[PDB]
């Protein structure tokens, strides 16, 4: 599927993903196209964290939908 | 409870079916 991750400079990138990725996988997809690793990725959906051990079928993140990225927490 | 993947051995989490850095499929 294909889902958005807004920064917050107000940047917004696209990534194509499946629903059994785990939201680390996303993390590193976010690597390869922005460069930032892993570690300082925060990942803000439905006004909570995401678990990097969790799958995006496990919060109920479906196409299109919007997550919002900050770093180092 | 992580699972090492057999090609690249990098250590991937349980709710996962591949691997984060390879792709390739679980065992
Ligand atoms: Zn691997």
């Amino acid at each position: 599927m294909q889902i958005f991750v807004k920064t917050l400079t107000g940047k917004t990138i696209t990534l194509e993903v499946e629903p059994s990725d785990t939201i680390e996988n996303v993390k590193a997809k976010i690597q390869d196209k922005e460069g930032i690793p892993p570690d300082q990725q925060r990942l803000i959906f439905a006004g909570k964290q995401l678990e990097d051990g969790r799958t995006l079928s496990d919060y109920n993140i479906q196409k299109e939908s919007t997550l919002h990225l900050v770093l180092r927490l | 409870i992580k699972w090492a993947c057999e090609y690249c051995t990098y250590e991937n989490w349980p709710s996962a079916i591949k691997c984060t850095m390879c792709r390739a499929q679980r065992p």
